[PDB]
């Protein structure tokens, strides 16, 4: 089980990600709170020539 | 409470995985760092704990901070390369003690030595003269050995240990299958 | 097997207990690193290679299940096992067993494939070995350039140099072997043949035009002083310019094998050194010349100078284009590539002259120009 | 350029992508351009030396996009613009 000992670092990086997403995921409520007006959307596919 | 900085240096050589001694004692001394950092946290949570190795290319693993939540994660991926390096191992922390936030925190650096020293007596008396000159508390902890335990390190400590009144202590652990936590926790430095 | 190892470990030959004492002491102390160092000390000693068949398999299994020490020592000792036994049938299963045994901890696949290809470089197969050699040089090109694995790669370029198929690669890798030498710890008795096939390999190398890079490094001129000066003389003549044909003729007929067919190509190679030297000797003062110096120095007729300059322009080291009417020789940009001391002294003279002329014009124009315009 | 710069730059070579190096002067006495872009890439040497970190000089230019030209021009009030003609040309032709 000496080869599977590196999984703990991966889990620490994952839980560190879940611990660090609270800020940038928290600003969604204060930045995207409410659209103050209404705007109509018309779809038109464009081509640039990722 | 007590206002002082804690610096620990662990060995990353391949001498820490021998089957005669403890079964990969790296985790045992890791738990020692855990109980001394949690013990200092229970005494005074304002103390910062740093992590760095003694390899050829020294790398600052964790900056001095009281938050051990990420230090517990940084204790992994030790990158077991190199054998031993003493000069820049002392100079990488004893000179970096000025980068701490709190200037009132005393200077205290420990180190886990798991490989024989390659420097001659001249480097021992020069580095010992520098450490005694700048008056930094130095605790010598030697895990594992090949030659005799203390031949020149005795004079290294006696010439390095100043302020005999409540000064620094020497930690010498004998061979044995028992854990090292209770043996290194005996002096007053732990707790 | 630890209690059962004392029987066959204690019983040995007359001189074996000298190392078996510390071997069994470090064995009882269970110091895997000191045990490995003692194993390398036992293999390094010139043993009789008769009673080691037990310690090779015992230390082989110990090195297999220890999973502590760098398995590169296991690669070395298994190279001594396959070298002592000379059994290529079990070498694939042994080396493959070491590949399956070594986990994903250290980048040892370069030495594993290096040992596999090195053992496969015999008369059995060459193409697949060259392909896996290209794989060896292609996999790991990162920062750890210890060059030791690349020195073994140079040994593989020597076993590949045994083939007359491609000689150019042995010179390109021979420059790396020329630059990777650290000290003189290895026996010079091998450096005799190393400099022998290195000088002959450099001469027969058709992938370079100048030889000043080989002789330029002091290690070869310092390690060839003991050997006979028959090669240093012809290398200094082939490097500093061949103005005569007697020495290059005697050394052109001295080496009988593999030099008769390549002699003409070597002449077509050295026929350009007189050109680059004759155009770089005079930097100024009517650089324009005539074919009399080429035909006189190269003892060639007038009808072949057109093919000579055509080959000179065909190689690509010179771009000379002459708009002459009567026979003339005008050259262009060229590189010495070896050395020029008179061009260093002349470089200081012409450089100081150019600098003091630019300074003279700056003080001349700026002197009154700064006072009248500012 | 000290030898320790390979260890200083090696950290930002491991954690960060290929880092560019810039050497400047502590005293503004150098007349030349103070900025020199030195890319941290490993190059193969012909003489056979082991592969190490090589600092290749990359050309650099000092320009401002929108506002820093206005701020610098307002703070100086002594420097002149291009001003094609006699003085801006003859000064370059003299110095």
């Amino acid at each position: 089980k000496i080869m599977k000992s590196e999984v703990l670092r991966v889990t620490h990086e994952l839980q560190a990600m879940k611990d660090k997403i609270k800020e940038n995921s928290e600003k969604i409520k204060v930045n995207k709170t409410l659209p103050y007006l209404v705007s109509n959307v018309i779809e038109l596919l464009d081509v640039d020539p990722q | 409470m007590v206002l002082e900085s804690t610096m620990v240096c662990v060995d990353n050589s391949e001498y820490m995985r021998n089957g005669d001694f403890l079964p990969t004692r790296l985790q045992a001394q890791q738990d020692a760092v855990n109980i001394v950092c949690h013990s200092k946290t229970r005494s005074n949570p304002e103390n910062n704990v740093g992590l760095i190795t003694l390899a050829n290319d020294c790398e600052v693993l964790t900056t001095l901070t009281p938050d051990t939540g990420r230090i517990l994660s940084k204790l992994h991926t030790v990158q077991p390369k190199g054998k031993i390096t003493f000069c820049t191992g002392i100079r990488v922390a004893h000179l970096a003690l000025k980068h701490r936030q709190g200037k009132n925190h005393k200077m205290r650096i420990i180190a886990f030595v798991g490989s024989p020293v390659e420097d001659n007596e001249k480097d021992l008396v020069k580095l010992a003269k520098r450490l005694k000159k700048e008056k930094v508390n130095v605790d010598i902890i030697n895990f594992g050995e090949e030659e005799v335990n203390t031949e020149k390190l005795t004079a290294f400590v006696n010439t390095l240990n100043g302020k005999d009144g409540t000064g620094s202590h020497l930690v010498t652990v004998p061979p044995g299958p028992s854990l090292a936590d209770a043996l290194i926790s005996s002096p007053i430095l732990a707790g | 097997d630890v209690p059962g190892f004392l029987q066959q470990s204690q019983n040995s030959g007359p001189g074996q207990p000298a190392v078996w004492h510390r071997l069994e002491e470090l064995y009882t102390k269970k110091l895997w690193h000191q045990l490995t160092l003692q194993v390398l000390d036992f293999v390094q000693d010139p043993c009789f290679a008769q009673g080691d068949g037990l310690i090779k398999l015992y230390e082989n299994f110990i090195s297999e299940f220890e999973h502590r020490v760098n398995p590169l020592s296991l690669v070395e000792i298994i190279l001594h096992v396959v070298r002592q036994m000379t059994d290529p049938n079990v070498a694939l299963t042994f080396l493959e067993k070491t590949r399956e045994k070594v986990k994903s901890s250290d980048e040892a696949v370069i030495l594993c494939k290096t040992a596999i290809g090195a053992l496969k470089l015999n008369i059995g197969d060459l193409q697949v070995t060259k392909e896996t050699i290209e794989d060896v040089e292609e996999m790991l090109n990162n920062l750890p350039g210890v060059t030791s694995v690349h020195s073994r790669f140079y040994d593989l370029s020597s076993k590949y140099y045994q083939t007359i198929g491609n000689h150019a690669s042995y010179y390109k890798d021979a420059l790396r072997f020329l630059g990777c030498v650290d000290i003189k710890d290895l026996p010079v008795s091998e450096q005799q043949e190393r400099a022998f096939t290195l000088g002959l390999a450099g001469l027969l190398g058709e992938g370079v035009f100048n030889f000043g890079e080989l002789l330029m490094h002091p290690v070869l001129e310092s390690l060839r002083n003991t050997d006979r000066q028959w090669l240093i003389d012809t290398l200094y003549a082939f490097n500093s310019g061949n103005v005569e044909r007697f020495q290059t003729l005697k050394t052109a007929w001295g080496q009988q094998p593999d030099l008769a067919a390549n002699e003409a190509q070597l002449l077509r190679k050295i026929q350009l050194l007189c050109l680059m030297e004759m155009t770089f000797t005079r930097p100024a003062n009517h650089r324009q010349l005539t074919f009399e110096e080429i035909a006189k120095s190269a003892k060639i007729t007038v009808n072949e100078v057109e093919l000579l300059v055509m080959k000179a322009l065909s190689v690509g080291l010179v771009k000379g284009s002459i708009d002459e009417v009567d026979k003339r020789v005008h050259m262009t940009w060229v590189q010495p590539r070896v050395l020029d001391l008179q061009q260093i002294k002349g470089m200081k003279d012409r450089l100081e002259f150019w600098c003091t002329d630019v300074k003279s014009m700056e003080m001349l124009v700026e002197h009154q120009a700064h006072d009248i315009l500012t | 350029l000290h030898k320790n710069d390979i260890a200083i730059n090696e950290l930002m070579k491991r954690y960060c992508p290929n880092s560019v190096l810039v050497i400047i002067d502590v005293k503004p006495k150098d007349l030349g351009l103070p900025t020199e872009a030195y890319i941290s890439v490993e190059e193969v040497h012909d003489d056979g030396t082991p592969t190490s970190k090589t600092f290749e000089h990359v050309t650099s230019e000092i320009g401002a996009e929108e506002a820093e030209e206005v701020g610098v021009e307002h703070l100086l009030r002594d420097i002149k613009d291009t001003t094609v003609g006699t003085l801006s040309q003859r000064i370059t032709n003299q110095v």
